[PDB]
Protein backbone atom coordinates (compact mmCIF):
# COMPACT_ATOMS: atom_id res chain seq x y z
CA UNK A 1 0.00 0.00 0.00
CA UNK A 2 2.89 2.46 0.47
CA UNK A 3 2.44 4.17 -2.90
CA UNK A 4 2.16 7.94 -2.31
CA UNK A 5 4.32 10.77 -0.98
CA UNK A 6 1.61 13.34 -0.18
CA UNK A 7 1.99 13.34 3.62
CA UNK A 8 5.55 11.99 3.94
CA UNK A 9 7.39 15.02 2.53
CA UNK A 10 10.80 15.73 4.04
CA UNK A 11 11.61 12.28 5.46
CA UNK A 12 14.31 9.96 4.13
CA UNK A 13 12.53 7.24 2.14
CA UNK A 14 13.52 4.53 -0.31
CA UNK A 15 11.93 4.57 -3.74
CA UNK A 16 11.17 2.27 -6.67
CA UNK A 17 9.69 4.66 -9.24
CA UNK A 18 9.09 2.94 -12.60
CA UNK A 19 12.11 0.77 -11.78
CA UNK A 20 14.60 3.41 -10.65
CA UNK A 21 15.76 2.31 -7.20
CA UNK A 22 17.26 4.48 -4.50
CA UNK A 23 16.73 6.42 -1.30
CA UNK A 24 16.31 10.13 -0.69
CA UNK A 25 14.14 13.03 0.39
CA UNK A 26 11.15 14.28 -1.60
CA UNK A 27 10.14 17.96 -1.52
CA UNK A 28 7.40 19.67 -3.53
CA UNK A 29 9.05 22.00 -6.05
CA UNK A 30 8.35 24.08 -9.13
CA UNK A 31 8.33 21.96 -12.28
CA UNK A 32 11.60 22.19 -14.22
CA UNK A 33 12.98 20.13 -17.08
CA UNK A 34 10.80 18.18 -19.50
CA UNK A 35 7.72 16.60 -17.92
CA UNK A 36 7.60 13.97 -20.67
CA UNK A 37 10.96 12.47 -19.66
CA UNK A 38 9.67 11.85 -16.09
CA UNK A 39 13.12 12.28 -14.53
CA UNK A 40 15.49 15.19 -13.99
CA UNK A 41 19.16 14.34 -13.45
CA UNK A 42 22.32 16.39 -12.99
CA UNK A 43 25.64 16.48 -14.82
CA UNK A 44 26.81 13.39 -12.90
CA UNK A 45 23.66 11.33 -13.67
CA UNK A 46 22.15 11.52 -10.17
CA UNK A 47 18.39 11.80 -9.79
CA UNK A 48 17.43 15.22 -8.44
CA UNK A 49 13.86 15.43 -9.72
CA UNK B 1 16.86 -21.03 -35.70
CA UNK B 2 20.56 -21.74 -36.21
CA UNK B 3 23.33 -19.57 -34.75
CA UNK B 4 24.02 -17.35 -37.78
CA UNK B 5 20.27 -16.67 -38.09
CA UNK B 6 19.50 -15.91 -34.45
CA UNK B 7 16.18 -14.46 -33.35
CA UNK B 8 16.36 -11.22 -31.36
CA UNK B 9 13.81 -10.26 -28.71
CA UNK B 10 13.66 -6.80 -27.14
CA UNK B 11 11.44 -6.24 -24.09
CA UNK B 12 10.39 -2.77 -22.94
CA UNK B 13 7.59 -1.58 -20.65
CA UNK B 14 6.45 -4.99 -19.43
CA UNK B 15 6.73 -7.42 -16.52
CA UNK B 16 8.28 -10.88 -16.78
CA UNK B 17 7.98 -14.13 -14.74
CA UNK B 18 11.66 -15.27 -15.20
CA UNK B 19 11.15 -18.29 -12.91
CA UNK B 20 8.31 -19.67 -15.04
CA UNK B 21 10.77 -19.36 -17.93
CA UNK B 22 13.81 -20.50 -15.93
CA UNK B 23 12.07 -23.72 -14.85
CA UNK B 24 11.21 -24.63 -18.46
CA UNK B 25 14.88 -24.89 -19.48
CA UNK B 26 17.77 -26.94 -18.09
CA UNK B 27 20.89 -24.80 -17.76
CA UNK B 28 24.35 -26.22 -18.40
CA UNK B 29 26.61 -23.16 -18.53
CA UNK B 30 26.36 -19.43 -17.94
CA UNK B 31 28.90 -16.61 -17.97
CA UNK B 32 27.85 -13.07 -17.08
CA UNK B 33 29.79 -9.81 -17.44
CA UNK B 34 28.76 -6.84 -15.30
CA UNK B 35 25.68 -8.55 -13.84
CA UNK B 36 24.68 -11.87 -12.26
CA UNK B 37 21.72 -14.17 -12.95
CA UNK B 38 20.25 -13.44 -9.51
CA UNK B 39 20.49 -9.70 -10.19
CA UNK B 40 18.80 -10.32 -13.55
CA UNK B 41 16.05 -12.17 -11.68
CA UNK B 42 15.58 -9.37 -9.12
CA UNK B 43 16.07 -6.10 -11.03
CA UNK B 44 14.32 -3.47 -13.13
CA UNK B 45 15.52 -2.49 -16.57
CA UNK B 46 15.14 0.11 -19.29
CA UNK B 47 15.18 -2.74 -21.81
CA UNK B 48 16.00 -6.44 -22.08
CA UNK B 49 17.56 -7.86 -25.26
CA UNK C 1 3.64 -12.17 -41.34
CA UNK C 2 0.74 -9.71 -41.16
CA UNK C 3 -1.89 -8.81 -43.75
CA UNK C 4 -1.18 -5.70 -45.83
CA UNK C 5 -4.70 -5.48 -47.29
CA UNK C 6 -5.91 -5.94 -50.86
CA UNK C 7 -3.40 -5.82 -53.74
CA UNK C 8 -3.50 -3.17 -56.48
CA UNK C 9 -5.86 -3.93 -59.37
CA UNK C 10 -4.35 -1.29 -61.69
CA UNK C 11 -2.51 -2.90 -64.60
CA UNK C 12 -0.45 0.09 -65.77
CA UNK C 13 1.53 2.66 -63.79
CA UNK C 14 0.93 6.40 -64.13
CA UNK C 15 3.74 7.01 -66.69
CA UNK C 16 6.32 9.22 -64.95
CA UNK C 17 3.69 11.27 -63.09
CA UNK C 18 5.46 14.69 -63.23
CA UNK C 19 8.06 13.47 -65.80
CA UNK C 20 11.62 12.56 -64.78
CA UNK C 21 14.13 15.42 -64.70
CA UNK C 22 17.77 15.37 -63.51
CA UNK C 23 19.19 18.59 -64.97
CA UNK C 24 19.14 22.39 -64.57
CA UNK C 25 15.45 21.93 -63.69
CA UNK C 26 16.44 21.50 -60.03
CA UNK C 27 19.12 23.97 -58.92
CA UNK C 28 17.00 26.15 -56.62
CA UNK C 29 19.71 26.23 -53.98
CA UNK C 30 18.45 27.63 -50.65
CA UNK C 31 21.30 26.61 -48.34
CA UNK C 32 20.45 25.76 -44.74
CA UNK C 33 23.67 24.80 -42.96
CA UNK D 1 15.52 -28.71 -36.22
CA UNK D 2 16.86 -31.33 -38.63
CA UNK D 3 20.42 -30.71 -37.40
CA UNK D 4 22.84 -28.04 -36.18
CA UNK D 5 24.33 -25.84 -38.91
CA UNK D 6 26.87 -23.03 -39.07
CA UNK D 7 28.92 -21.06 -41.59
CA UNK D 8 32.50 -22.30 -41.90
CA UNK D 9 33.71 -19.81 -44.53
CA UNK D 10 32.60 -16.43 -45.86
CA UNK D 11 34.83 -14.77 -48.43
CA UNK D 12 35.04 -12.40 -51.38
CA UNK D 13 36.92 -13.39 -54.55
CA UNK D 14 38.46 -10.41 -56.34
CA UNK D 15 41.16 -9.87 -58.95
CA UNK D 16 41.34 -10.36 -62.69
CA UNK D 17 40.24 -14.01 -62.46
CA UNK D 18 38.96 -13.98 -58.85
CA UNK D 19 42.32 -15.43 -57.85
CA UNK D 20 42.62 -13.85 -54.37
CA UNK D 21 40.56 -14.83 -51.32
CA UNK D 22 39.80 -12.51 -48.41
CA UNK D 23 37.54 -13.34 -45.46
CA UNK D 24 34.44 -11.34 -44.57
CA UNK D 25 33.93 -11.29 -40.81
CA UNK D 26 31.06 -10.07 -38.67
CA UNK D 27 30.96 -7.38 -36.01
CA UNK D 28 29.72 -8.12 -32.47
CA UNK D 29 25.97 -8.65 -32.31
CA UNK D 30 25.45 -8.57 -36.08
CA UNK D 31 24.52 -10.96 -38.87
CA UNK D 32 26.76 -12.36 -41.59
CA UNK D 33 26.23 -11.50 -45.24
CA UNK D 34 26.53 -15.25 -45.89
CA UNK D 35 23.34 -16.10 -43.96
CA UNK D 36 21.17 -15.44 -47.03
CA UNK D 37 22.47 -18.68 -48.53
CA UNK D 38 20.59 -21.40 -46.61
CA UNK D 39 18.79 -19.17 -44.07
CA UNK D 40 17.11 -22.23 -42.48
CA UNK D 41 20.25 -24.30 -41.99
CA UNK D 42 22.48 -26.06 -44.49
CA UNK D 43 21.32 -29.41 -45.84
CA UNK D 44 24.68 -31.14 -46.30
CA UNK D 45 28.04 -30.76 -44.60
CA UNK D 46 30.41 -29.25 -47.14
CA UNK D 47 27.78 -27.30 -49.07
CA UNK D 48 30.09 -25.14 -51.18
CA UNK D 49 27.46 -22.96 -52.81
CA UNK E 1 9.14 9.37 -48.12
CA UNK E 2 11.94 6.88 -47.50
CA UNK E 3 12.99 3.37 -48.52
CA UNK E 4 15.53 1.79 -46.15
CA UNK E 5 17.00 -1.62 -46.86
CA UNK E 6 20.06 -3.87 -46.63
CA UNK E 7 20.69 -5.12 -50.19
CA UNK E 8 20.40 -3.03 -53.34
CA UNK E 9 20.89 -3.62 -57.04
CA UNK E 10 19.66 -2.86 -60.53
CA UNK E 11 16.13 -3.47 -61.79
CA UNK E 12 15.47 -5.70 -64.80
CA UNK E 13 16.03 -3.04 -67.47
CA UNK E 14 19.07 -1.68 -65.62
CA UNK E 15 18.05 1.38 -63.61
CA UNK E 16 19.42 1.43 -60.07
CA UNK E 17 17.48 1.41 -56.82
CA UNK E 18 15.95 -2.03 -56.23
CA UNK E 19 15.67 -3.57 -52.76
CA UNK E 20 15.77 -7.38 -52.75
CA UNK E 21 14.54 -8.30 -49.29
CA UNK E 22 12.62 -6.99 -46.27
CA UNK E 23 12.52 -3.24 -46.86
CA UNK E 24 11.49 -0.46 -44.50
CA UNK E 25 9.02 2.09 -45.89
CA UNK E 26 8.29 5.38 -44.13
CA UNK E 27 5.36 6.74 -46.15
CA UNK E 28 3.46 9.77 -44.82
CA UNK E 29 -0.24 9.52 -45.58
CA UNK E 30 -3.63 11.03 -44.84
CA UNK E 31 -2.71 14.35 -46.48
CA UNK E 32 0.10 14.70 -43.96
CA UNK E 33 -1.84 13.21 -41.03
CA UNK E 34 -0.47 9.65 -40.78
CA UNK E 35 2.91 7.92 -40.91
CA UNK E 36 3.24 4.37 -42.26
CA UNK E 37 5.99 2.08 -41.00
CA UNK E 38 6.04 -1.07 -43.14
CA UNK E 39 8.68 -3.82 -43.04
CA UNK E 40 7.75 -5.90 -46.07
CA UNK E 41 9.23 -7.80 -48.99
CA UNK E 42 8.90 -5.63 -52.07
CA UNK E 43 8.09 -7.11 -55.48
CA UNK E 44 8.23 -5.27 -58.85
CA UNK E 45 4.88 -5.66 -60.58
CA UNK E 46 5.12 -6.67 -64.24
CA UNK E 47 2.50 -4.18 -65.43
CA UNK E 48 3.18 -1.31 -67.80
CA UNK E 49 5.37 1.57 -66.56
CA UNK E 50 5.82 -0.36 -63.30
CA UNK E 51 9.23 -1.47 -61.98
CA UNK E 52 8.94 -4.93 -63.55
CA UNK E 53 8.17 -3.70 -67.07
CA UNK E 54 10.72 -2.87 -69.75
CA UNK E 55 9.30 0.65 -70.16
CA UNK E 56 10.06 1.74 -66.59
CA UNK E 57 11.97 4.91 -65.70
CA UNK E 58 11.17 5.71 -62.03
CA UNK E 59 8.54 4.91 -59.41
CA UNK E 60 6.83 7.48 -57.22
CA UNK E 61 4.07 7.98 -54.68
CA UNK E 62 1.18 10.39 -55.18
CA UNK E 63 -2.46 11.13 -54.34
CA UNK E 64 -5.33 12.85 -56.14
CA UNK E 65 -6.10 15.98 -54.08
CA UNK E 66 -9.74 16.48 -55.09
CA UNK E 67 -10.65 12.85 -54.30
CA UNK E 68 -8.15 12.02 -51.53
CA UNK E 69 -7.67 15.36 -49.73
CA UNK E 70 -11.27 16.45 -50.28
CA UNK E 71 -13.24 18.21 -47.55
CA UNK E 72 -15.73 15.36 -47.05
CA UNK E 73 -13.14 12.79 -45.97
CA UNK E 74 -9.40 12.18 -45.82
CA UNK E 75 -8.28 8.95 -47.47
CA UNK E 76 -5.67 7.23 -45.30
CA UNK E 77 -4.34 4.76 -47.93
CA UNK E 78 -3.79 7.18 -50.83
CA UNK E 79 0.01 7.20 -51.02
CA UNK E 80 0.11 3.55 -49.96
CA UNK E 81 -2.25 2.54 -52.78
CA UNK E 82 -0.19 4.62 -55.21
CA UNK E 83 2.84 2.71 -53.91
CA UNK E 84 1.11 -0.66 -54.34
CA UNK E 85 0.46 0.33 -57.96
CA UNK E 86 4.22 -0.20 -58.42
CA UNK E 87 5.12 -2.90 -55.86
CA UNK E 88 3.64 -5.98 -54.19
CA UNK E 89 3.69 -6.14 -50.38
CA UNK E 90 4.57 -9.74 -49.40
CA UNK E 91 5.75 -11.31 -46.08
CA UNK E 92 5.07 -8.05 -44.16
CA UNK E 93 6.73 -8.39 -40.72
CA UNK E 94 4.85 -5.44 -39.21
CA UNK E 95 2.77 -2.43 -40.24
CA UNK E 96 2.71 0.48 -37.79
CA UNK E 97 0.77 3.73 -37.98
CA UNK E 98 1.41 7.08 -36.31
CA UNK E 99 -1.02 10.00 -36.22
CA UNK E 100 0.12 13.45 -37.37
CA UNK E 101 -1.55 16.82 -36.80
CA UNK E 102 -1.96 19.30 -39.65
CA UNK E 103 0.10 22.51 -39.55
CA UNK E 104 2.77 24.42 -41.48
CA UNK E 105 5.53 24.48 -38.86
CA UNK E 106 9.21 23.64 -39.35
CA UNK E 107 9.99 20.21 -37.89
CA UNK E 108 12.93 17.85 -37.46
CA UNK E 109 13.05 14.10 -38.17
CA UNK E 110 15.88 11.77 -37.22
CA UNK E 111 16.48 8.04 -37.60
CA UNK E 112 19.17 5.79 -36.12
CA UNK E 113 19.72 2.06 -35.70
CA UNK E 114 21.42 0.07 -32.95
CA UNK E 115 21.19 -3.39 -31.36
CA UNK E 116 17.72 -2.60 -30.01
CA UNK E 117 16.21 -1.79 -33.42
CA UNK E 118 15.42 1.24 -35.56
CA UNK E 119 14.76 4.49 -33.69
CA UNK E 120 12.66 7.38 -34.99
CA UNK E 121 12.93 10.91 -33.58
CA UNK E 122 10.73 13.91 -34.33
CA UNK E 123 10.48 17.42 -32.94
CA UNK E 124 6.68 17.14 -33.18
CA UNK E 125 6.88 14.99 -30.06
CA UNK E 126 7.96 16.75 -26.88
CA UNK E 127 8.88 20.12 -28.44
CA UNK E 128 6.31 21.00 -31.11
CA UNK E 129 7.19 24.71 -31.28
CA UNK E 130 10.92 24.05 -30.90
CA UNK E 131 13.55 21.93 -32.64
CA UNK E 132 14.61 19.10 -30.28
CA UNK E 133 13.94 15.56 -31.48
CA UNK E 134 12.45 13.03 -29.07
CA UNK E 135 12.19 9.29 -29.66
CA UNK E 136 8.65 8.24 -30.57
CA UNK E 137 8.98 4.87 -32.34
CA UNK E 138 11.23 1.83 -32.10
CA UNK E 139 11.07 -0.75 -34.82
CA UNK E 140 12.06 -4.44 -34.59
CA UNK E 141 14.49 -4.05 -37.49
CA UNK E 142 17.67 -5.91 -36.59
CA UNK E 143 19.21 -6.37 -40.03
CA UNK E 144 21.54 -3.64 -41.21
CA UNK E 145 20.00 -0.63 -42.91
CA UNK E 146 22.99 -0.12 -45.23
CA UNK E 147 21.06 1.88 -47.83
CA UNK E 148 18.26 4.43 -48.04
CA UNK E 149 16.48 6.20 -50.88
CA UNK E 150 14.34 9.34 -50.93
CA UNK E 151 11.00 8.46 -52.54
CA UNK E 152 9.79 11.28 -54.84
CA UNK E 153 6.39 12.57 -53.79
CA UNK E 154 4.20 14.27 -56.39
CA UNK E 155 0.95 16.05 -55.53
CA UNK E 156 -1.49 15.67 -58.44
CA UNK E 157 -2.23 19.39 -58.51
CA UNK E 158 -4.18 20.59 -61.54
CA UNK E 159 -3.73 24.03 -63.08
CA UNK E 160 -6.27 25.61 -60.73
CA UNK E 161 -4.95 23.66 -57.72
CA UNK E 162 -1.20 24.06 -58.35
CA UNK E 163 0.72 24.88 -55.18
CA UNK E 164 4.31 25.43 -54.05
CA UNK E 165 6.11 22.82 -51.95
CA UNK E 166 8.95 23.23 -49.48
CA UNK E 167 12.33 21.58 -49.88
CA UNK E 168 13.96 19.48 -47.17
CA UNK E 169 17.56 18.80 -46.19
CA UNK E 170 19.19 15.57 -44.99
CA UNK E 171 22.21 15.79 -42.69
CA UNK E 172 24.29 12.71 -41.90
CA UNK E 173 24.91 11.87 -38.25
CA UNK E 174 28.54 11.42 -37.24
CA UNK E 175 30.36 10.07 -34.19
CA UNK E 176 31.19 13.41 -32.59
CA UNK E 177 31.55 15.00 -29.17
CA UNK E 178 29.34 18.02 -28.45
CA UNK E 179 28.59 20.36 -25.56
CA UNK E 180 24.94 21.11 -24.82
CA UNK E 181 23.05 23.87 -23.00
CA UNK E 182 19.82 22.85 -21.26
CA UNK E 183 17.43 25.67 -20.40
CA UNK E 184 15.45 25.80 -17.17
CA UNK E 185 12.52 24.09 -18.91
CA UNK E 186 14.84 21.32 -20.08
CA UNK E 187 15.14 22.20 -23.77
CA UNK E 188 18.40 22.67 -25.69
CA UNK E 189 18.88 25.93 -27.59
CA UNK E 190 22.69 26.16 -27.87
CA UNK E 191 25.54 23.73 -28.51
CA UNK E 192 29.21 23.54 -29.54
CA UNK E 193 30.76 21.15 -32.06
CA UNK E 194 34.10 20.38 -30.42
CA UNK E 195 35.88 19.47 -33.65
CA UNK E 196 34.81 22.43 -35.77
CA UNK E 197 37.48 24.96 -34.79
CA UNK E 198 39.99 25.96 -32.11
CA UNK F 1 33.48 -29.75 5.00
CA UNK F 2 29.96 -29.71 3.57
CA UNK F 3 29.28 -32.81 1.46
CA UNK F 4 26.23 -34.34 -0.19
CA UNK F 5 25.06 -36.22 -3.27
CA UNK F 6 24.74 -34.03 -6.37
CA UNK F 7 24.47 -34.66 -10.13
CA UNK F 8 27.18 -33.34 -12.43
CA UNK F 9 24.68 -31.98 -14.97
CA UNK F 10 23.41 -29.57 -12.29
CA UNK F 11 26.72 -28.07 -11.18
CA UNK F 12 26.09 -24.67 -12.78
CA UNK F 13 23.23 -24.13 -10.32
CA UNK F 14 25.78 -23.83 -7.49
CA UNK F 15 27.94 -21.16 -9.11
CA UNK F 16 28.26 -17.74 -7.47
CA UNK F 17 25.36 -15.63 -8.68
CA UNK F 18 23.10 -18.38 -10.02
CA UNK F 19 19.36 -17.79 -10.13
CA UNK F 20 17.74 -21.23 -9.83
CA UNK F 21 16.21 -23.22 -6.99
CA UNK F 22 19.43 -24.67 -5.53
CA UNK F 23 20.80 -21.34 -4.29
CA UNK F 24 17.33 -20.33 -3.08
CA UNK F 25 16.18 -23.43 -1.20
CA UNK F 26 18.96 -26.05 -1.08
CA UNK F 27 22.48 -24.67 -0.53
CA UNK F 28 24.11 -21.26 -0.91
CA UNK F 29 27.90 -21.20 -0.62
CA UNK F 30 29.27 -18.70 1.89
CA UNK F 31 32.37 -16.64 1.13
CA UNK F 32 33.37 -15.38 4.58
CA UNK F 33 36.31 -17.80 4.85
CA UNK F 34 38.62 -19.13 2.13
CA UNK F 35 36.52 -21.80 0.44
CA UNK F 36 36.46 -24.16 -2.52
CA UNK F 37 33.82 -26.12 -4.46
CA UNK F 38 34.58 -29.67 -5.60
CA UNK F 39 32.44 -31.98 -7.74
CA UNK F 40 33.69 -35.56 -7.81
CA UNK F 41 32.64 -39.12 -8.61
CA UNK F 42 32.94 -42.05 -6.21
CA UNK F 43 33.93 -45.41 -7.74
CA UNK F 44 31.23 -47.98 -7.03
CA UNK F 45 33.37 -50.82 -5.64
CA UNK F 46 34.21 -49.04 -2.35
CA UNK F 47 32.21 -48.70 0.87
CA UNK F 48 30.16 -45.72 -0.37
CA UNK F 49 26.71 -46.68 -1.65
CA UNK F 50 24.20 -44.87 -3.84
C1 LIG G 1 4.87 -17.17 -12.28
O1 LIG G 1 5.11 -18.52 -12.65
C2 LIG G 1 4.65 -19.54 -11.78
C3 LIG G 1 4.94 -20.84 -12.51
O2 LIG G 1 4.16 -20.84 -13.71
C4 LIG G 1 3.16 -19.41 -11.52
O3 LIG G 1 2.76 -20.33 -10.50
C5 LIG G 1 1.76 -21.24 -11.00
O4 LIG G 1 0.64 -20.58 -11.59
C6 LIG G 1 -0.36 -21.45 -12.12
C7 LIG G 1 -1.48 -20.58 -12.69
O5 LIG G 1 -2.40 -21.37 -13.46
C8 LIG G 1 -0.87 -22.39 -11.03
O6 LIG G 1 -1.78 -23.34 -11.59
C9 LIG G 1 0.28 -23.15 -10.38
O7 LIG G 1 -0.21 -23.91 -9.28
C10 LIG G 1 1.33 -22.17 -9.88
N1 LIG G 1 2.46 -22.90 -9.32
C11 LIG G 1 3.47 -23.42 -10.00
C12 LIG G 1 4.81 -23.35 -9.32
O8 LIG G 1 3.35 -23.95 -11.10
C13 LIG G 1 2.82 -18.00 -11.07
O9 LIG G 1 1.40 -17.83 -11.06
C14 LIG G 1 3.38 -16.97 -12.03
N2 LIG G 1 3.15 -15.67 -11.44
C15 LIG G 1 2.66 -14.66 -12.14
C16 LIG G 1 1.79 -13.71 -11.37
O10 LIG G 1 2.89 -14.53 -13.33
C1 LIG H 1 -5.20 0.44 -45.82
O1 LIG H 1 -3.96 -0.09 -45.38
C2 LIG H 1 -4.02 -0.85 -44.18
C3 LIG H 1 -2.62 -1.37 -43.93
O2 LIG H 1 -2.12 -1.89 -45.16
C4 LIG H 1 -5.01 -2.00 -44.28
O3 LIG H 1 -5.21 -2.49 -42.95
C5 LIG H 1 -5.01 -3.91 -42.81
O4 LIG H 1 -5.85 -4.65 -43.69
C6 LIG H 1 -5.75 -6.07 -43.53
C7 LIG H 1 -6.72 -6.72 -44.49
O5 LIG H 1 -8.03 -6.21 -44.20
C8 LIG H 1 -6.12 -6.47 -42.11
O6 LIG H 1 -5.94 -7.88 -41.95
C9 LIG H 1 -5.25 -5.74 -41.11
O7 LIG H 1 -5.68 -6.05 -39.79
C10 LIG H 1 -5.37 -4.25 -41.36
N1 LIG H 1 -4.60 -3.50 -40.38
C11 LIG H 1 -3.31 -3.17 -40.46
C12 LIG H 1 -3.00 -1.76 -40.09
O8 LIG H 1 -2.43 -3.95 -40.80
C13 LIG H 1 -6.37 -1.48 -44.73
O9 LIG H 1 -7.25 -2.57 -44.99
C14 LIG H 1 -6.24 -0.65 -45.99
N2 LIG H 1 -7.55 -0.09 -46.30
C15 LIG H 1 -8.00 0.01 -47.54
C16 LIG H 1 -8.80 1.24 -47.83
O10 LIG H 1 -7.79 -0.84 -48.39
C1 LIG I 1 16.83 -11.76 -50.50
O1 LIG I 1 16.53 -11.55 -51.89
C2 LIG I 1 17.38 -12.27 -52.80
C3 LIG I 1 16.97 -11.86 -54.19
O2 LIG I 1 15.61 -11.44 -54.23
C4 LIG I 1 17.24 -13.77 -52.55
O3 LIG I 1 18.13 -14.47 -53.40
C5 LIG I 1 17.54 -14.09 -51.09
O4 LIG I 1 17.32 -15.47 -50.84
C6 LIG I 1 16.68 -13.24 -50.16
N1 LIG I 1 17.02 -13.50 -48.77
C7 LIG I 1 16.32 -14.31 -47.97
C8 LIG I 1 15.10 -14.94 -48.58
O5 LIG I 1 16.64 -14.51 -46.81
C1 LIG J 1 5.89 -15.25 -47.78
O1 LIG J 1 5.01 -15.02 -48.88
C2 LIG J 1 4.84 -16.15 -49.74
C3 LIG J 1 3.90 -15.75 -50.87
O2 LIG J 1 4.61 -14.93 -51.80
C4 LIG J 1 4.33 -17.36 -48.97
O3 LIG J 1 4.30 -18.50 -49.83
C5 LIG J 1 5.25 -17.67 -47.80
O4 LIG J 1 4.68 -18.71 -46.99
C6 LIG J 1 5.42 -16.43 -46.94
N1 LIG J 1 6.34 -16.73 -45.86
C7 LIG J 1 7.68 -16.71 -45.96
C8 LIG J 1 8.39 -15.97 -44.87
O5 LIG J 1 8.29 -17.28 -46.85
Amino acid sequence: NSTTITDKLGVCVEYNLYGVSGRGVFINCTAVGVKQQRFVYDGFDNLIG
Amino acid sequence: PQVYNFNRLVFTNCNYNLTKLLSLFMVNEFSCDGISPDAIARGCYSSLT
Amino acid sequence: DVDSGPPSSATSCKEADMRNSSSEFFNKQWPMP
Amino acid sequence: PSSYSFISKCSRLTGDNSHIETPIVINPGEYSICKNFAPNGFSQDGDYF
Amino acid sequence: AFMLGSSVGNFSNGVSGRYFNHTLLLLPDGCGTRLWALYCVIEPRNGSYCPGNSNYNTFAVFDTPHTDCTSAGYNTNATLNSFKEYFDLQNCSFIYSFNITEDENAEWFGITQNTQGVHLYSSRKGDLYGSNMFLFATLPVYDGIKYYTVIPRSIRSKYSERQAWAAFYIYSLHKLTYLLDFSVDGYIRRAVDCGHDD
Amino acid sequence: VDYFAYPLSMKSYMQPGSAGVISQYNYKQSFANPTCRIFATAPANLTITK
